[PDB]
């Protein structure tokens, strides 16, 4: 499919349309578009790069919704996997993992992470305590309060 | 230029040979000239005012781990702090201002003595450290039947102390801080063996820190057993303005780190007028002897100055009046490992400076030439 | 002459005057500070009780292993083997660290002496001979209650000088660290003492790896000489897991009926023990001790281990325990299998009483896992005569539920693989009393990823320095703190993106290009108290030298940290990197 | 080319190698013999040479009899005579 | 032994002469068998005779006590192999692979490394190494080992290590944690890894390099004990 394509053709109108499906914020879309032109010359399967950038941005910007409802990521990945004309799901994950390496240490990525306070999906107040090694960290063995409240309200 | 940046793939990809014709001819000489004073001024300003607030907030955040450290130290473990930055202030503030009063109150009067052990200093010697350990702890002496045939008199005494301390009540009686456990002179095998044996005793507490990145390679499968380390990470991006005093930063850090001649210059920068003239006289006489006897050869006892001759020389320049003043003002230089006194086979006393001819000439020319 | 320049010094801190309350307990108040102090004291005493109860049996086992080892080696030493009296008597202790103590029995009309040698005491042959002779003479004189020469001649004249007959026993320690030329020469020299009719020499070799290296390193005639009579004994801590099983059993007995272990925990223990072979038991003891410490330090529900303290429940405890996934599953099952909706409302916050006794009615019981595992181990050991099995693996398989798969693989217990299987039973409020590593804490404070952590901190510094923004106004250099990274983190990115060997000048030019210009000069001019900095500010090329100073500081930091080296010390123009992230 | 001559194994040739090095036919790569005076021998006896740390199979020896001398000495009736020249 | 073997057997007339003849025949047989291996050494033969006596005296019997040839056939086993000797190692998993990685580092040339271990895809345009064009004819395992660096050893150890047993947080490749360095130090202190030999080495300095001190047999046994085909790396250059 699009991943297998070697030295394909891309231009602006579909690239922006490639991100309006997830309804990303405009600034992220223009940042992705600007980033693409820098590395456009040296590529083999640009669809992989576009996939990786858009997927990482979607996870970064929609963390709050994902925290409340664990079910979101399933159809989030499934919809674009279907849109990618490929049945296998491991290819998307592997391409995203490769894309993450190329963009780890950029200024705008850090700015986005700080603005949205994701820090690899964990709020900053917790990642520092996890790094230090404190025994008073939130062990994932009990149901957190937020999902407990909604679960209690629904079961009433 | 490359396709992989991490893992072994990046290592294999980034080591390919260049075309050998694109090598740039740029040289570091065509760079703006900076004197030492401007370097110190700019470095001090940027170290003092750049990002003080986030560092202070981080220190306040990570201060809340002190009770856990104390609890771990109570149960016979040994903390090891690692990270990027300077861990001097953190370790000193934790050991001196928090741990000692708490331990003293918990065992009830006086506070537990702390033995600060600088590690970045290239002039450390484990004989002096064990001498002060003996003075503080007062261990039992060594009988003739336990000295063996030309056996080491430090490891045997440490083992005797270990065998003795296995029956006393479990109480912390000494806390020791090692600032840089892998410094230029404390990383040697004998010092590590002494420290490993000294950490088996449950009645003394260890706190230590490391800076190098291949540090775990330094510890065997047996040393890691009796060190009983527990690892903690503290990164603060501290300037580390004190550790970078024994080396010349102006020359890209290639200034023979194991020498230690920069500390002598720093010390003489802030000494009285009379001591400087005495050091100048000693250096001149030692240089004369070294030139007459012999290049890059180091100075030792063979090229020293006799104590009586030195007294006669210095008394003729109104530097010292009698031997009492000379021996009073020599102790400061001896303590800082900048001059040594020892006896030869004929019974004389010889004082000597353990530096090199080039370093001695540089010291004479850069800081003592103008008085 | 500042204290920050001396090699070492002692400091006696001054203690203040504070004697008001018992604030001398390392434990801290849990439940966001709403917990009482009596609970803290009870937790302290409970932890100390359990720790002592475990370590007593640990010490007993530790002593027993040494006693049995000494008994076995002493039984081997005095065995009766008589084919000739012109040969050695060699014992190879395989895979043992040189830490055991040998005892020699006392017998009249014979002097039993033991001579220990170490690789550090072995620089030559004559010096080893002198040490051995001195030790022999000292021991003989001490036992007897002039001066001689420390040679082999002292062996010749021993009968005339003293009257009894030698039974010298040598003991080489850490034989893998001795240059075998000297050892071979010493053995050949010792061969000369066989013509005296009253001496009996024996040798003990503490081999660590294997005897193949000994065979391939020594000469051939000496191997033929040693092969006259010898005994090979396999002495190791992990010989059939006969000692780790006892430690695990002692821990299980200590924590029986009070806490629970998890499959992840035992799997972690197995994996981390698999990577060590010489010193293994101490590692397991460390893991167990640290797990117990962490559990008693971090969990506020430990107070209810003893049944006495049940009369202490509060609203907070009920609120925390209401989030137990097993409790929610039980509630869902009750509402699915049963129609009554009156019980569910009362069991909730509507009637806190019902939940109060509901918590205590299903708490103080016992789990069959420990007793069943003990019975299975005893039956498989005694009645079936198998000793090469690991209790940790068996316990992990029993926890998972694949006990039959672990049993049928031996082709010897098919007839007994009927009632030996166990059915795990899940209870309510189970994980309020459990041990496991789901947060990655045990693998962070015992086996951390050193280099990877350093690189992760350097490359992405945003997870370390707090990103405060409330006090961006009253601070002095706020603007720099928002648009400029610390020099180390900024330089590490360029270091990572560079090639294997790099030039200093181009690297400095790139670093200078990265950082902003106007804000640096504004920050320099911000402080008016200083004078020299102000007169440096208006210099047309102050920016270049400021960047150069920062570059030297960062480069020296890397060179000291070990991330870079400079090649061709006569040129000092090219630097090679030595560390790649991810390896 | 041709009774069959037995081919001895490695472990049996080790003993012959040691016997040959004992009889002073080979010497180590660059090794001095006996020192001139006592102090030199005392100094040399306290240093661990690198030849005693390398395993047996990799020690570099040197010859004391060149091939031409073997060709001159060995009688022509020996069955190894044809192999004494390249 | 012979007294026991004859009291367990029947009568032997002309006892002394027959016994001396048997002894002389045994000595002649052992000399004719092992002269080419012991040389003209009295001590080695005098040790072999004592070594091989208690079994030859057991192999005799009445029906061939007076028949030297048939007795020689019945005891042919102890006249062919000298037998003058007394998993090979018990190392951990990561040390087992560390020794193999060190051997590969020491007995191979760096320029051809990329052609043997690169096994992943690329996003940026690039090319691998062409590789060797001709095979060496010296079998480099007959020569002294070369020197390498710690970084290359770690890289190859990661490359050849078996894969580790919602994959966004997998971290499949093994990383160099504390225990890897601890096991490397354990390997060094067992004299299985050497460095530039001088008193009081400092492991933390760029001017220090390592090498291997095991022969091919030990490394082959170690490789075969963990199901690794090391020979494939060396067969290409020379079998």
């Amino acid at each position: 499919s699009l991943l297998v394509k070697k030295y394909c053709k891309m231009t602006t109108e579909e690239i922006i349309r490639l991100c309006n499906d997830f309804e990303l914020p405009r600034e992220v879309a223009y940042k992705i578009v600007d980033e693409y032109n820098i590395n456009a010359s040296r590529l083999v399967c640009p669809w992989q790069l576009v996939c990786g950038l858009v997927l990482n941005c979607t996870f970064i910007v929609f963390n709050e919704r994902r925290r409340k409802d664990p079910r979101i990521d399933h159809f989030i990945v499934s919809k674009m996997c279907s849109l990618m004309l490929t049945s296998k799901v491991d290819d998307v994950i592997e391409c995203v993992k490769l894309v993450k390496e190329l963009i780890i240490g950029e200024k705008w990525f850090r700015d986005l992470q700080i603005r949205y306070d994701d820090f690899d999906g964990i709020r900053y107040d917790e990642i520092i305590f996890r790094k230090l090694g404190s025994m008073l960290q939130t062990t994932n063995i009990l149901v957190t309060d937020d999902q407990y409240n909604i679960w209690k309200k629904r079961i009433e | 230029a490359s396709s992989f940046l991490d893992t072994f793939e990046g290592y294999f990809d980034q080591r390919k040979i260049v075309r050998t014709n694109a090598k740039s001819r740029h040289t570091m000489s065509m760079a703006p000239d900076v004197t030492r004073e401007e370097f110190s001024l700019v470095s001090n300003f940027f170290n003092e005012n750049f990002q003080k607030r986030p560092r202070q907030k981080l220190f306040e955040i990570q201060k809340k781990m002190f009770p856990q450290y104390w609890f771990e130290l109570t149960q016979g473990f040994s903390l090891l702090f690692y990270g990027v930055g300077s861990k001097r202030n953190f370790l000193e503030e934790f050991a001196i201002d928090y741990l000692s009063p708490k331990i003293a109150y918990s065992q009830l009067v006086n506070s537990i003595p702390c033995l600060i052990l600088n590690g970045y200093n290239p002039s450390c010697n484990y004989r002096d450290v064990f001498k002060e350990i003996t003075d503080l702890l007062v261990p039992a002496e060594l009988t003739r039947s336990e000295t063996k045939y030309w056996g080491n008199h430090v490891i045997l005494q440490i083992q005797k102390m270990i065998d003795f301390y296995k029956n006393q009540p479990l109480d912390i009686k000494l806390i020791l801080v090692v600032h840089n456990l892998d410094g230029p002179s404390i990383r040697k095998n004998t010092f590590q063996t002494m420290l490993s044996f000294l950490s088996v005793i449950r009645q003394i507490a260890i706190v230590a820190s490391t800076d190098h990145i291949y540090a775990p390679l330094l510890w065997d499968n047996m040393k890691a057993q009796n060190y009983n380390f527990v690892f903690h990470d503290i990164s603060n991006f501290e300037p580390s303005t004190v550790e970078s005093t024994f080396q010349d930063v102006m020359k890209m850090g290639k200034s023979d780190t194991s020498s230690g001649a920069e500390g002598a210059k720093y010390v003489l920068q802030s000494l009285t007028v009379n001591s400087k003239k005495m050091y100048k006289l000693l250096i001149e006489t030692q240089m004369q002897n070294m030139g007459n006897l012999s290049g890059p050869k180091r100075g030792t006892q063979r090229t020293g100055v006799e104590l009586k001759l030195f007294n006669h020389l210095c008394a003729a320049d109104f530097i010292a009046s009698n031997e009492i003043a000379l021996r009073s003002m020599l102790r400061e230089f001896i303590e800082h490992k900048m001059a040594n006194i020892t006896k030869n086979n004929s019974g004389m006393e010889i004082i000597w400076v353990p530096y090199t001819y080039a370093e001695l000439e540089k010291l004479l020319k850069t800081v003592l030439n103008t008085l | 002459f500042a204290d920050a320049q001396r090699s070492h010094y002692t400091v006696y801190p001054s203690l203040p005057q504070s004697n008001k309350n018992d604030k001398h307990i390392p434990f801290v108040k849990l439940l966001s500070g709403k917990e009482s102090e009596v609970n803290v004291e009870k937790r302290w005493e409970l932890y100390h009780q359990l720790h002592s109860h475990f370590h007593d049996q640990v010490d007993h086992i530790i002593d027993n292993i040494e006693a049995d080892l000494k008994a076995e080696i002493s039984d081997l030493l005095y065995s009766e083997t008589t084919q000739k009296r012109r040969c050695f008597n060699t014992i190879f202790l395989l895979g043992s660290d040189s830490t055991t103590k040998i005892e020699l029995k006392d017998e009249s009309s014979r002097y039993n002496v033991l001579i220990e040698l170490t690789p550090k005491e072995s620089p030559n042959v004559r010096m080893m001979l002198r040490r051995s002779m001195y030790k022999l003479y000292s021991a003989a004189d001490a036992e007897e209650h002039n001066d001689v020469s420390y040679d082999l001649s002292l062996v010749e004249n021993f009968k005339r000088l003293f009257g009894k007959d030698l039974a010298m026993v040598f003991n080489f320690k850490d034989v893998d660290s001795i240059n075998f030329n000297t050892l071979d020469n010493f053995i050949i020299l010792l061969k000369s003492a066989f013509k005296y009719d009253h001496v009996k020499i024996s040798l003990i070799f503490n081999i660590n790896t294997n005897l193949s290296n000994i065979e391939k390193n020594l000469r051939q005639s000496t191997i033929r000489l040693l092969k006259r009579n010898y005994h090979k004994l396999d002495v190791s801590s992990n010989k059939g897991f006969k000692y780790g099983n006892q430690i695990f059993q002692s821990f299980l007995d200590t924590v029986d009926g009070k806490l629970n272990l998890s499959d992840r925990f035992v799997e972690f223990i197995l994996s981390k023990m698999a990577n060590n072979t010489n010193h293994n038991l101490q590692l397991l003891t460390k893991m167990l001790d640290y797990s117990l410490m962490s559990y008693f330090f971090q969990n506020a529900f430990s107070v209810f281990i003893d049944p006495v303290n049940v009369d202490f429940l509060n609203d907070d405890y009920l609120k925390i325990l209401s989030r137990c996934p097993t409790f929610m599953f039980f509630v869902e099952g009750l509402i699915k299998q049963h129609a009554p909706a009156d019980e569910i409302l009362s069991l909730l916050t509507n009637k806190n009483r019902g939940l109060e006794e509901f918590f205590v009615e299903f708490l103080v019981r016992e789990n069959p896992i420990n007793g069943h595992a003990k019975f299975v181990a005893r039956f498989l050991e005694e009645e079936l005569n198998i000793t090469n099995f690991n209790l940790i693996e068996l316990y992990h398989n029993l926890l998972i539920g694949k006990l039959d798969s672990y049993l049928d693989r031996w082709s010897a217990c098919k007839e007994y693989k009927d009632r030996l299987h166990f059915e795990p039973i899940d209870t309510i409020f189970q994980e309020l009393f459990t041990l496991d590593n789901r947060s990655g804490l045990l693998t962070q404070s015992i086996f951390p990823s050193y280099k990877s952590n350093i690189e992760d901190n350097l490359l992405s510094w945003e997870q370390v320095l707090p990103s405060l923004d409330k006090e961006n106004y009253d601070t002095l250099s706020g603007d720099l703190d928002k648009i400029m990274a610390p020099v180390l983190g900024q330089l590490f990115k360029l270091y990572r993106e560079a090639n294997m060997t790099i030039n200093i000048y181009d690297f400095y030019i790139a670093f200078r290009e990265t950082l902003p210009k106007e804000e640096i000069l504004n920050f320099i001019r911000k402080d008016p108290s200083n004078t020299k900095l102000l007169e440096l500010a208006e210099t047309p090329d102050a920016f270049d030298k400021v960047a150069l100073i920062l570059f030297m500081q960062a480069i020296f930091a890397f060179e000291n940290m070990g991330l870079i080296k400079f090649q061709s010390t006569k040129s000092y123009d090219l630097v090679e990197k030595c560390v790649w992230r991810g390896i | 080319r041709i009774n069959t001559i037995k081919l001895w194994l490695k472990k049996d040739v080790k003993n012959v190698w040691e016997n040959l090095v004992q009889l002073d036919f080979f010497t180590e790569k660059s090794a001095v013999g006996l020192r001139d005076n006592a102090t030199a021998a005392f100094y040399a006896s306290n240093y661990q040479f690198q030849g005693t740390m390398i395993p047996f199979d990799l020690r570099s020896y040197q010859m004391q009899i060149i091939l031409q001398e073997l060709r001159r000495i060995i009688p022509k009736s020996n069955m190894y005579y044809s192999w004494t020249q390249l | 032994c012979l007294r026991k073997r004859i009291i367990e057997e029947q009568i032997t007339d002309c006892t002394d002469d027959q016994f001396q003849n048997v002894a002389a025949n045994f000595i002649h047989l052992i000399v004719q068998a092992f002269h080419s291996y012991t040389g003209n050494d009295i001590f080695a033969l005098n040790d072999l005779i004592d070594f091989k006596w208690p079994k030859y005296v057991s192999r005799i019997t009445k029906e061939n006590i007076f028949e030297p040839l048939a007795l020689y056939k019945s005891a042919i086993k102890l006249f062919l192999s000298t037998d003058d000797n007394l998993q090979t190692y018990d190392l951990s998993i990561i040390s087992k692979y560390l020794l193999i990685a060190s051997y590969i580092c020491s007995y191979l040339e760096p320029r051809y490394d990329a052609s043997i271990f690169s096994r992943k895809t690329r996003i940026i345009q690039g090319r691998a190494a062409y590789g060797r064009r001709k095979k060496k004819e010296v079998n480099p395992r007959y020569l002294q080992p070369s020197l390498f660096a710690i970084e290359r050893l770690l890289a190859i150890f990661q490359a050849i290590f078996p894969i580790q047993g919602s994959a966004l947080r997998e971290e499949s490749l093994m990383k160099a944690n504390i225990e890897v360095f601890q096991n490397l130090s354990e390997l060094h202190t067992l004299k299985l890894i050497a460095t530039t030999m001088n008193k009081n080495i400092d492991y933390l300095s760029p001017k220090v390099r390592w090498k291997v001190n095991v022969p091919w047999e030990i490394i082959k046994e170690i490789s075969e004990s963990v199901h690794f085909n090391i020979s494939d790396y060396f067969s290409d250059i020379h079998e």
